[PDB]
């Protein structure tokens, strides 16, 4: 088939405008409005927004000729995902009352999709990413509602599983795609994104904590675990590389190792030494995954999935201290992984449809497929 | 409506083209890798050529136990997109 | 493979211009 | 409805439906509202068989779209390698320019189509042709970050067309369809390669009778002599292509044409031992006594190649058995030099003089003894060759053999009654030569004899 991209002049605008019109109509029909800590509560959601846009958009900008698409497509996906998540958490957890807390939770739902998209960025166009956003937000909401119905937990509190759900969903969608690199300046921009993610990840580890002391302890644990993980990741990178040099690409994701490791249990860790130990173990596991997983597509997504699983395991280990609860939590994790993989299969089969006008496999990771550039021959 | 009346293998012409005319003028002797011509005769006039072409395939077999893995059996359609 | 003969150098080597020339009439003088 | 359906079939690659439409009477040069004919759509979608069939049905190859794009432009932008190769094989202009000045190489370079870029460069695409904005393929490749395309464009530079012309390629494969399309487009059957050879030369080399007949019927020169002087008849005679030789002779090929080294087609036939070709050329009037720059007649060439039956046929056609080169070498001298005792037997049985003298006085016996050719030696001594003949320097065959250290030759010469006490111009016996060359065994057999 032709390696020259098909015109999306009718598909993409119609798709995006119809989506926006439908969202506006649903907001009109189903959403409704409504102090001292107004700015303080706004800042947590703002920090999540800063992470979702800047850190996640630039973290994947490391590709040589795909930085524009990474950043701008992440922005588009965030804008769509927050609106759709507001509507979906409204529908599955009751009209929809819009508060800053609801915007914060919808932002978390959007960041789940934004994390998943890193495994597929450079291999899809904007319409495929729209489909991925819609289906993944719906699947995450369905998983949370199922957990709320079965295990009698709160719908909003079930959003803790979003690391492991995002990792396995992204891996599955990437596995379904057809089968197919760095530059210095995009690497520095990706480092900017990784630094913002690393700096504000304590805001990821406590949006859903109502109590102040729980937020305090979780934030402290995330901060110290992230510091330890940064040191371990930078130092051990030379071991897990053929040329014995530090890999910037490895550092960009392995900095977040401790934050993911303590993500679901930072509120239950009682002393900073335990969080520091967990950050160290996360860094060592990151070294091992970098050195061993490529032997057995995105390796960084693979070690992210392993680290999310490890965070769930350490939550299981800690939850006993603070065996039927073990069985219930293992069933919860297994259900989360099963739903993530199944919805990832469905999303990948939907993405493989011809009508999406997906880029040719010879044109992966290239901004010229989607973006205007000067002095190019256009059309036939 | 796609019944076959007869098939002419054109042994004389093909044997002349395939340098086997000394062998026979009645039996079809052909050499591999080079095309030969046959004429298929239908009992009734063929109304629509393209659906009829979609309806017909050819099979060549050699030996007592022909199979694809032995390359002793090949099934191919009648189309201009065939591998010559 | 199967397309090297489409190039001018390979065709030149295939046509063997040296085979149409009188190479030499060697004597190999016994003395020196 | 019919033209639109034909264009849809061309887009989808439905060759059967498109061929049915063309049989019905649809104009093959019809195009859509964008100016894309069936060839353009097939080149876009990479349908190689459809492209080939439409070229065979006489579609205008250089038809441009409303944007000035030829089929090669569209195949290069779409990255259809096989379509690009096929279009170039049928005579697509690799340096064609659209309305905005884009070339196929520019389109391939901007789309990071490395294989298309390399193929176009090998086919003479000029990378210096700029667009109306002044951009080159290198410039757009640099702007888009296509590092491999940039590297290949720099490394190629201005080397030029290293592929053969398309008609030479067609003649090499005996492909009459592509040659017919090419000659319909370009009516010159004598297109020159960089080496100076016509497609008729290639057809004669491979004995491609069909394309040779087509080229000759379209006005190819049967007598095209390049600078080296190698006509197609020379090539066909050298390669042993009997049917090509007959065809070329029937179309007016000259029998007496000489190459740069004054080789006739009979020289080439005799050099490689082609008896039937030599007989055909002789029956057409080829001079059997023609000489090269070194004075070699065809019997010399046949003796040089150990071509016994060619020597027999030349002798039957009244070739001079004692013809000499500029070094006064007879065919018997050549047969002795190369060790061909069968050729020597045929020559001696037909009356060749066994004691012919070369420039330095060497007989065939001297040359056989020099090169350790014992069978030629016994054959010559069996047919009255002088065992005591001397050269201008007074060298006997025993002298030569002792200097070269050929023990069997020395043994046979002394057993047949050669005196070991002969002397050179300087008083130097065979024992002197053996001592000087340090041949201990030859000297020992000499001393055990009467030396
Ligand atoms: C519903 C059951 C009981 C009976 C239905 C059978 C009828 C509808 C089917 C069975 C076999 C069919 C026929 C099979 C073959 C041909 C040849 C084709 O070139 C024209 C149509 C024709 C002639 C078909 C017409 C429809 C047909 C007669």
């Amino acid at each position: 088939s032709s390696k020259y991209p098909r015109s999306v002049r009718r598909c993409l605008p119609l798709w995006a405008l119809t989506l926006e019109a439908a969202l506006i109509l649903l907001f009109y029909f189903f959403t409704h409005y409504d102090q001292k800590g107004l700015v303080a509560s706004y800042q947590v959601g703002q920090d999540l927004t800063v992470m979702a846009a800047l850190g996640l958009g630039f973290l994947t900008s490391n590709f040589r000729r795909h930085s524009w698409s990474s950043v701008a497509f992440n922005l588009f996906m965030l804008a769509l995902g927050v609106q759709w998540a507001i509507l979906l958490d409204g529908f599955l957890s009751q009209k929809v009352v819009i508060t800053l807390f609801s915007i914060r939770l919808a932002t978390m739902s959007a960041m789940s999709v934004l994390i998943s998209a890193g495994a597929v960025l450079g291999k899809v166009n904007l319409a495929q990413l729209v489909v991925m956003v819609l289906v993944e937000v719906t699947a995450l909401g369905t998983l949370r509602m199922v957990i709320s119905n079965i295990f009698n937990t709160d719908y909003h509190m079930n959003l803790r599983h979003f690391y492991v759900f995002a990792a396995y969903f992204g891996l599955t969608v990437a596995w379904c795609l057809p089968k197919p690199q760095r530059a210095t300046i995009p690497s520095l921009s990706a480092m900017l994104g990784a630094l913002f993610l690393w700096m504000f990840w304590p805001s990821v580890n406590s949006p859903l904590l109502r109590s102040p002391i729980q937020r305090k302890n979780a934030m402290f644990n995330t901060y110290y675990a992230l510091a330890v993980s940064v040191v371990t990741a930078i130092s051990g990178s030379s071991l897990a590389h053929p040329q014995r040099k530090i890999s910037m690409t490895y550092v960009h994701s392995a900095v977040l190792a401790g934050g993911v490791a303590v993500g679901t249990s930072c509120h239950l860790i009682p002393s900073p030494w335990l969080a520091m130990v967990l950050g160290l173990v996360a860094g060592l596991i990151s070294i091992g995954g970098a050195k061993c997983l490529p032997v057995c597509i995105s390796v960084m997504h693979s070690i992210f999935s392993l680290l999310g699983l490890l965070g769930e395991i350490t939550y299981i280990v800690l939850l006993v201290l603070h065996g039927f609860q073990v069985l219930l939590s293992i069933g919860e994790l297994s259900l989360a992984i099963v739903i993530a993989l199944t919805s990832g299969l469905l999303t990948g089969l939907l993405l493989n449809l011809k009508i999406w006008k997906a880029p040719h496999v010879a044109k992966y990771f290239d901004d010229q497929v989607f973006w205007k550039f000067p002095h190019l021959a256009v059309g036939f | 409506a796609l019944g076959i009346k007869s098939c002419d293998f054109q042994a004389a012409r093909n044997n002349e083209e395939h340098h086997t005319k000394a062998l026979s003028s009645r039996r079809l002797f052909v050499r591999r890798g080079q095309p030969f011509t046959i004429i298929l005769y239908f009992r009734a006039p063929v109304r629509a050529f393209l659906p009829a072409l979609k309806k017909v395939a050819l099979t060549a077999q050699t030996g007592e136990q022909p199979s694809k893995i032995n390359r002793t059996q090949a099934t191919f359609p009648i189309s201009s997109l065939g591998d010559r | 493979e199967e397309l090297q003969d489409d190039y001018e150098d390979m065709m030149e080597e295939n046509l063997e211009q040296e085979e149409y020339e009188d190479p030499d009439i060697p004597e190999s003088q016994m003395e020196e | 409805d019919a033209a639109t359906s034909f264009l849809r079939a061309a887009r989808s690659g439905n060759l059967d439906k498109a061929l049915d439409h063309l049989r019905n009477g649809v104009d093959i040069n019809t195009c859509n509202q964008n100016g894309l004919n069936g060839l353009h759509l097939a080149s876009k979608e990479g349908h190689v068989k459809m492209v080939v069939e439409l070229l065979h049905k006489e579609i205008i190859l250089e038809t441009t779209t409303k944007k000035g794009n030829t089929a090669l432009h569209i195949a290069a932008l779409a990255g259809q390698d096989e379509v690009v190769r096929e279009l170039v094989n049928y005579g697509a202009n690799v340096n064609a320019q659209s309305q905005k000045g884009f070339t196929p190489l520019y389109m391939a370079a901007q789309e990071n189509h490395l294989e298309v870029v390399k193929f176009l460069l090998e086919n003479g695409a000029n990378q210096n042709v700029a667009t109306e904005d002044g951009f080159t393929p290198l410039a757009v490749a640099l702007q888009q970050g296509h590092e491999n395309v940039v590297a290949h464009l720099i490394n190629y530079g201005t080397k030029g067309k290293v592929r053969l012309p398309a008609l030479h390629i067609a003649a090499r494969n005996d492909d009459t369809r592509t040659a017919a399309v090419l000659l319909q487009n370009d009516p010159n059957p004598d297109v020159l390669s960089k080496t100076g050879f016509t497609p008729l030369h290639i057809a004669a080399h491979y004995e491609n009778l069909n394309v040779a007949q087509l080229l000759l019927n379209r006005g190819a020169s049967v007598n095209f002599t390049p600078q080296n002087g190698i006509t197609p008849l020379h090539i066909a005679s050298r390669r042993g292509n009997v049917i090509m030789v007959r065809l070329l002779l029937d179309r007016g090929a000259q029998i007496e044409t000489k190459t740069k080294d004054e080789l006739t087609p009979l020289h080439c036939a005799a050099r490689n031992g082609h008896v039937r070709i030599s007989e055909i050329l002789l029956d057409h009037g080829a001079p059997i006594q023609a000489k090269t720059k070194n004075g070699l007649s065809p019997i010399h060439m046949a003796a040089q190649g150990d071509h016994l039956d060619c020597v027999r046929l030349l002798l039957q056609y009244d070739a001079e058995i004692d013809d000499i080169t500029l070094d006064h070498l007879t065919p018997l001298h050549v047969a002795a030099h190369c060790g061909h005792h069968r050729v020597a037997k045929v020559l001696l049985d037909k009356g060749a003089k066994p004691n012919s003298r070369a420039l330095n006085g060497f007989t065939p016996l001297h040359i056989a003894c020099k090169k350790n050719h014992v069978r030629v030696m016994e054959l010559l001594l069996k047919t009255g060759a002088s065992i005591d003949a001397v050269t201008e320097s007074g060298l006997t065959p025993l002298h030569v053999a002792s200097f070269m250290g050929h023990l069997p030759i020395v043994k046979n010469l002394l057993q047949r009654g050669a005196s070991p006490n002969v002397s050179n111009v300087k008083v130097e016996t065979p024992l002197h030569m053996a001592a000087r060359a340090g041949h201990t065994e030859v000297a020992k057999y000499l001393l055990q004899n009467k030396a």
